[PDB]
RNA sequence: AGCCAGGAUGUUGGCUUAGAAGCAGCCAUCAUUUAAAGAAAGCGUAAUAGCUCACUGGUCGAGUCGGCCUGCGCGGAAGA
């Protein structure tokens, strides 16, 4: 699971998730697991998700994860009323929106590049798309 | 050696813009060296098919507006976020 | 059978149709492939 | 031979007769004769030279139990004769575990030439050395 | 798409081979007469074997195959 070594604040305001996203190109490899929901992603779906993806195109290639978590979501306990204190920080979540490269690919067949992003979008809450590395 | 027959936008802005992608087509603008830009309304199916090749991107393309020819080569395209389409491209001369 | 909200062909002699409105998977190879209701 | 009737290809290494513990039943579950591979059997294996596994077509007739010409020695037991450690292949070919000279396959593979696919001395040497490639034999050249 | 034909040899390739002789195993994964063929893609064995296919020929006489972007719908869908 993917959390910041070390923060500035440990508790963060919800905020909100509008517009559209920045990394948007295939960059780094040549295949691209891009997002098309907005949603957020733990810590815990990117982990799985990744491990669907090194399972299903075995341990040749090369995974680029995009998105990184650094953003602290708070739970209050169970039978806690409400008020005392903003709660405690479960996970981390990264905040997604459309157009995210979630995840890249290199060093494979495309054929592959389909199995495992089709194995892996299964993990993700969000609708989720392919996409290659266009040049320009 | 691709033809891509254009229009001139006599409208422009967010409204006109987002009018002239729900109708199937896409803006562009030839700039380049001395003359004025001259900005360009496209069709997008055509331009869509055309750049799935590498050549499009590389080799001198020939811009048809208003009966003319101007051979233009494609700077930078601005693509749809979560589409397989484009918001507009940028035509330098050539 | 099974039903499953996802139906699927398992084999290459599994076939989806479609009766009463109801999607299902009719395999000769394996009764077992025979799925209903995706 | 014919349409498949009772034939079937089975034994270990024929030095000996009738072997008990690899076969048995297998060489008695069909037509074929227990007896027949005990004694005319090896009075038709003394013709060549003995020690060699035999892969052959024995067709049972409506006679006593059937009638058998043994043909060709195969090229398991003929390419690990003189291959390197006596135990297996294992993984062969990801490393060098044996070397074959060829001109003992260019010679006895132009000795064979009833159960084989090919009519060139060329087209047949390196199916050989194919089986060279099977249990990872390196070649000399 | 149907229908009529062919689809092997070293290849028991050695296996920890107790039986795997393509079939509870791993490495290999070659080369040829051939239009064409995998040391076997599916089943299957006490065990070879048994079939079908992957590919090619004939019959067939006009479309067919699979993706993408979309509108509307189907299933997913159980409460007093």
């Amino acid at each position: 699971m993917l959390q910041p070594k070390r923060t500035k604040f440990r508790k963060m305001h919800k905020g909100r998730n509008r517009g559209l996203a920045q990394g948007t190109d295939v960059s780094f490899g040549s295949f691209g697991l891009k997002a098309v929901g907005r949603g957020r992603l733990t810590a815990r779906q990117i982990e799985a998700a990744r491990r669907a993806m090194t399972r299903a195109v075995k341990r040749q290639g090369k995974i680029w994860i995009r998105v990184f978590p650094d953003k602290p979501i708070t739970e209050k306990p169970l039978a806690v009323r409400m008020g005392k204190g903003k709660g405690n920080v479960e996970y981390w979540v990264a905040l997604i929106q459309p157009g995210k490269v979630l995840y890249e690919m290199d060093g494979v067949p495309e054929e592959l590049a389909r199995e495992a992003f089709k194995l892996a979008a299964a993990k993700l809450p969000i609708k989720t798309t392919f996409v290659t590395k266009t040049v320009m | 050696m691709f033809t891509i027959n254009a229009e001139v936008r006599k409208e422009q802005g967010k409204g006109a813009s987002r009018r002239l992608r729900a109708a199937n087509k896409f803006p562009a603008i030839i700039y380049g060296g001395k003359e004025a830009p001259l900005a360009i309304e496209l069709d997008h199916d055509k331009v869509m098919n055309m750049q799935a090749k590498a050549e499009f991107y590389s080799e001198v393309l020939t811009i048809v507006v208003d009966g003319k020819e101007i051979k233009v080569k494609a700077q930078d395209v601005q693509r749809h976020p979560y589409k397989p389409k484009l918001q507009h491209i940028d035509f330098v001369r050539a | 059978m099974k039903v499953r909200a996802s139906v699927k062909k398992l084999c290459r002699n599994c076939k989806i149709v479609k009766r009463d409105g109801v999607i299902r998977v009719i395999c000769s190879a394996e009764p077992k492939h025979k799925q209903r209701q995706g | 031979a014919k349409k498949v009737q009772a034939y079937v290809k089975l034994q270990v290494a024929a030095g000996m007769a009738n072997p008990s513990p690899p076969v048995g039943p297998a060489l008695g579950q069909q037509g074929v004769n227990i007896m027949e591979f005990c004694k005319a059997f090896n009075a038709k294996t003394d013709s060549i030279e003995k020690g060699l596994p035999i892969p052959v077509v024995i067709t049972v007739y409506a006679d006593r139990s059937f009638t058998f010409v043994t043909k060709t020695p195969p090229a398991a037991v003929l390419l690990k004769k003189a291959a390197g450690i006596k135990s297996g292949s294992g993984k062969p070919n990801k490393d060098k575990v044996g070397k074959i000279s060829r001109a003992q396959l260019q010679e006895i593979a132009q000795t064979k030439a009833a159960d084989m696919t090919g009519a060139d001395i060329e087209a047949m040497t390196r199916s050989i050395e194919g089986t060279a490639r099977s249990m990872g034999l390196v070649v000399e050249d």
